């Protein structure tokens, strides 16, 4: 009735996915094998797990998500891991020789190799599904298939269904921290082929995960376990409406042309809170106002792009748990109140409340403390264009020096893809350039 | 029999009517199961004009469910009194409007209207002398308005004699629960000014103000709020439901309320409203509740009588009293603040009484007066629509529905026309 | 009672039936010793129509052993459930056919047929209302076909009313386990087109494909394969063995399967077929197994429905479900790929259900449809026969049996005639 499905790519990406399905399975508490601890009573009023966990004729409830990546080592760990009763073989599609972070390889070269298997799996699930709203696709501009092969993936999947929503979680090159140097190539080559195949998607950067887990989670020494846990929470709440009763169970498609008013600049930030320790869970109270005012801390901004340097457009503060329409509401007045913040005035307010009544659940072994209320500030501003500009300037020079270009030209891409894709970020620079212009008079 | 029906869409409104029928059940004291457990035939006398007996005495509503996604259908389907329903009416959607009103009006609007208007029509045959029906949604989106626009058009044509008393939620000036509100709203209100017979304004912030200040409550939700409003919307048919030494129906009301058909957006006042201690401060008199009646703080709408002028004013009284008081306070008040009483409408205040108040209280008051203060309401919402329509902000979600902008101009200079229209009537003597 | 018998020759087929009766024993849960250890009389209700009680409850098969060299007789004689047999039927040879089919058909063909047809005939008196009997060999040599040709002729004359449902192994186009195959084959198939009542194709390469791809198995043998086929050939009599809300016997089947008697070469599909992990990918529905039913990869024969056209198609369902689904998927599919459905056969798909699936599974599917795609099969084998018959390659092994070549012409223009025959039926409307 209300389905979504997750797709996983790139090393960090399927790392995220593993964390996620660990999470949801924890949260509905269905045991890793595929059974719930106990029988399910027959009831109505709304869906349940049925969105994602797959009903069998018995205690076998597998996700509705798919793995695809050409670097097949790690995924085997899932193939080995505790959830080897959880998942399902045909759920698993991997490539042996990954891209080597040639975008053009797993996009072009090995792009040709596994696509059809992917699409068949997609047809099996969507055919298995009925009211699948949209598509959860995860990848990374690092684990190279996460850029290339995913690029073809949406490039064709969109042309397959279209009417489904594109739920885009991919990681963005951290501003000064990194993984490689061809990242310019991965990213921008992705981007010009990303945009028109993307509906909307958010940009998760890691350095924020570090700084904030270390200060706010009080973390001393983190890694992808903590990161994947954190994105696990954020996606855990970004879709609760289709999973749990909330006052305004807003929906993705609902989000689509309302958060991203124009068609073009359709990405965003997301600073979840309240992430604190057990020793800050106590020694604190964690007000709605604390999560709320705290929600707009630029230093809390969960992607390393200063909001205060940008002007907000929309903010879908979907809330978990014991939320009051009034209290949050006045907090939103407080958000109108913030002098430092500046909004795409031709969109004076574009707010859209989310009050889901389940407060958050915590993953044992985790660092986040337990609370009563969650916020997701999926918000869109002018600010985020800048780091892009760093990307196209860095890539600008490096590409000017023809660095690495032999690698890509060797695999079947043309140079005008490069300069033209730079025209692509040129245009989007005109977009964040223009939409931020205040309409005259 | 002047019986009527209910139809609800609306992100909230679907909940609203749930509370509403809930309340009426209380005033009819029939079990959740659907049989009567009360103490006077009077609850049974006029029971039909909202309810419907069933074979075996299943007593049922004349309600119509609107929704574009079954969750609400499950929700109220999970509702106490849920066994007091008919499974037939659970007419919902598989998609949701996403509140682009064109989506809920063309896309899904045209998609699911048919099954509704059919079964509703089967209810139309179920109605002997249908006084009307009650629609409910919100005027800012599509979860209700998406289709409810089509309802008002279709049934309005299909039943050009029936009353269409329309309550839908108005976006408060301060808090924008969505930014596509000016557009859904304006596109709707173009329709509603043409097609709807009665309308009363549904703000949230007023209801907050009532709960927090005058209710002295800290914890606001919807459900209490729908209690506060279904109190009034439940009062409205009281005489029509029960005897009254001074009775007046919706036809007598609107015809006795509206000078010209474009003025069926009405504001609302209901009372008393206390917290528990208050009774041990104060007691109940007709003059007392009168002293609440003309309270801007009970003025549950974005319009200010303190700023605008009462084009019309009326009182809905349920209880047992002396009208010799009632009128006396009436005229007294019609003098006391004459200036906010429009001039050439002599005795612009008008009266009523129901022999029984609502349950639990001894006397009832209701005020659905109509000033023209709403002009700031339309002016605001039209203004925001103006700004982002300069920007075309989220036109792409919009034109993706395949409407034209010229429609936006139509509801635009339209709605401005209605505003200035109220200006001249307010500015005249 | 519509009970039936089995007769197996064949280099493999002698093993095949071993597995087969093995499987049926499981579905009757009777000990290897020959007494019942199951839990429902239902296994005993219709037990006789394959089995035979003995004095003391030795429960025995109605099987007939064909062989030209006792090794197989020892083999299955060394078989688990071997104590479930009757020593009488161990009718074998002292020579072996060497697979020159004339050897197994004249030379040893005429040598040992008599003792078989006698004892078999004693089984014929042992059968009250014999629905039929099941023969098994391969269509490329003589280890089965050598004599089985004589069987079909003799019993066919001896019992012109009985059903002859014949399964014999077809040489795959790629791998030639022997090069005398076209000749044995052609000489046989001349006979089988005339004398056999039902036939279904027995490739190996399909069974490999099933085990390796769809079974996801790396280690192929015969025994598993005969498991895969005796699964189906075991399913076929289920209704005939057990109740079914929609029952159909081999007479209802073939008469409801064949337009003209020359078309009793049928292809086969059985399912589900997973490896262990698959259930934790997927679950079972009638529509699911349907979605396997029309799978060329389950199309266990050298003919392609993707290339040919379904002259006929049928489904054998064992389980407990809702036929309201079953039919619905049926017709749905008969539309969905209408083009591979032959035209003037309206509702060329046909139905069935057995109240019980096979053991271990909850629902059963079987498909023995009949396209005409086999034309490439006969065309191939006839082609190789053509080449070396141009050469007369290994005619000397052959004419050493003292046949004529004109017989080879007879099965030759014969078999071509049957092919083109299928061409016109395929090419018609
Ligand atoms: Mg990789």
């Amino acid at each position: 009735m209300r389905e979504v499905i997750s797709i996983h790519v790139g090393q960090g990406g399927i790392q995220v996915g593993n964390a996620c399905w660990e999470l949801f399975c924890l949260e509905h508490g269905i045991q890793p094998d595929g059974q719930m601890p106990s029988d399910k009573t027959i009831g109505g009023g709304d869906d349940a797990f049925n969105t994602f966990f797959s009903e069998t004729g018995a205690g076998k409830h597998v996700p509705r998500a798919v793995f695809l990546d050409l670097e097949p080592t790690v995924i085997d760990e899932v193939r080995t891991g505790t959830y080897r009763q959880l998942f399902h073989p045909e759920q698993l599609i991997s490539g042996k020789e990954d891209a080597a972070n040639n975008f053009a390889r797993g996009h072009y070269t090995i792009g040709k190799e596994i696509v059809d298997l992917c699409l068949d799996r997609i047809r099996k699930l969507a055919d298995n599904c009925t009211g699948l709203q949209g598509f959860l696709v995860f990848n990374s501009v690092g684990g190279g298939t996460g850029s290339g092969l995913g690029s073809l993936l949406l490039e064709r999947l969109s042309v397959d269904y279209g009417k489904k929503s594109k739920l885009g979680f991919t990681i963005y090159p951290s501003p000064q921290v990194s993984t490689a140097v061809v990242e310019p190539y991965n990213s921008i080559l992705s981007t010009h082929s990303l945009l028109e195949h993307t509906d909307v998607a958010v940009m998760l950067d890691n350095e924020a995960i570090y700084d904030i887990c270390r200060r706010n989670l009080d973390i001393e020494r983190p890694t992808y376990t903590n990161l994947n846990r954190l994105i696990a929470q954020v996606i855990s709440s970004l879709t609760a409406s289709l999973r749990f009763d909330g006052a305004l169970n807003v929906d993705i498609t609902e989000f689509q042309t309302n958060l991203v008013p124009y068609p073009r600049i359709h990405f965003m930030l997301s600073s979840y809170a309240p992430i604190i320790s057990a020793e800050k869970a106590y020694h604190e109270q964690l007000s709605v106002a604390e999560i709320t005012n705290s929600a707009f801390e630029p230093a809390n901004m969960m992607a390393k792009c200063d909001p205060r340097h940008g002007k907000y457009m929309a903010c879908s503060m979907m809330y978990r748990g014991d939320v009051v329409p009034k209290d949050v509401n006045a907090s939103i007045a407080t958000i109108k109140t913030k002098r430092t913040i500046q909004f795409v005035d031709w969109c004076p307010t574009g707010f859209k409340v989310g009050i889901n009544y389940q407060p958050p659940t915590v993953v044992p072994g985790g660092d986040l403390a337990k609370v009563m209320r969650a916020v997701c500030m999926i918000s869109n501003s002018t600010a985020i264009a800048e780091v892009f500009s760093r990307l196209d300037h860095k890539f600008d020079l490096m590409y000017a020096k023809r660095a690495f270009v032999h690698w890509y030209v060797g695999e079947g891409m043309e140079e005008g893809e490069f300069s033209e894709a730079r025209e692509d970020l040129a245009a989007l620079e005109k977009d964040y350039e223009e939409v931020g212009i205040e309409t005259a008079e | 029999m002047r019986e009527i029906v209910h139809i609800q869409g609306g992100q909230c409104g679907n909940q609203i009517g749930a509370k509403f029928w809930e309340v009426i059940s209380d005033e009819h004291g029939i079990d959740p199961t659907g049989t009567y457990h009360g103490d006077s035939d009077l609850q049974l006398e006029r029971i039909n004009v909202y309810y419907n007996e069933a074979t075996g005495g299943r007593y049922v509503p004349r309600a119509i469910l609107m929704d574009l996604e079954p969750g609400t259908m499950d929700s109220v389907r999970a509702g106490p009194f849920g066994q007091l329903f008919r499974p037939d009416n659970f007419v919902f959607g598989q998609t949701g409007a996403g509140n682009n009103w064109a989506k809920g009006h063309y896309t899904e609007g045209a998609e699911l209207i048919d099954s509704v208007l059919d079964v509703v029509r089967k209810e139309a045959e179920g109605c002997d002398c249908l006084q009307g029906f009650q629609i409910t949604h919100s005027l800012g989106g599509g979860t209700g308005s998406g289709m409810g626009t089509l309802l008002i058009s279709k049934v309005r044509e299909e039943y050009p004699d029936r009353i269409m008393e329309t309550f839908s939620v108005v976006p408060s000036p301060k808090v924008s629960d969505t930014v596509v509100e000016p557009y859904n709203a304006t596109l709707s209100v173009h329709q509603l000014v043409e097609n709807a017979d009665e309308c009363m304004v549904i703000d949230n912030e007023a209801l907050y103000d009532i709960c927090f200040r005058t209710l002295k409550l800290t914890t606001p939700t919807y459900g209490d709020l729908n209690h506060l409003v279904s109190a009034a919307m439940s009062g409205v048919t009281c005489c029509l439901r029960f005897p009254g030494q001074l009775n007046s129906d919706l036809r007598k009301l609107a015809v006795n309320l509206i000078p010209f058909p474009r003025l069926h957006f009405f504001m609302i006042g209901f009372a008393p409203l206390t917290s528990r201690g208050s009774q041990q401060y104060r007691a109940l008199t007709v003059p007392e509740l009168t002293q609440q009646m003309f309270d801007a703080k009970n003025m549950m709408c974005a319009a200010d009588p303190r700023h605008g002028r009462y084009l019309t004013a009326s009182a809905l009284f349920r209880g047992r009293m002396s009208t010799k008081e009632v009128d006396e306070q009436m005229l007294n008040v019609q003098n006391k603040n004459s200036s906010y009483f429009v001039e050439w409408i002599p005795n612009n205040i008008k009266s009523s009484i129901c022999d029984i108040p609502p349950k639990g209280l001894k006397m009832a008051v209701t005020f659905v007066g109509n000033s023209t203060a709403i002009q700031e309401m339309f002016k605001r919402v039209a203004e925001q629509f103006t700004a982002m329509f300069r920007r075309k902000a989220f036109l792409h979600w919009y034109t993706g529905e395949g409407m034209d902008e010229m429609e936006f101009t139509e509801a635009e200079s339209n709605m401005n026309d209605l505003v200035s229209e109220y200006q001249q009537y307010q500015d005249a003597t």
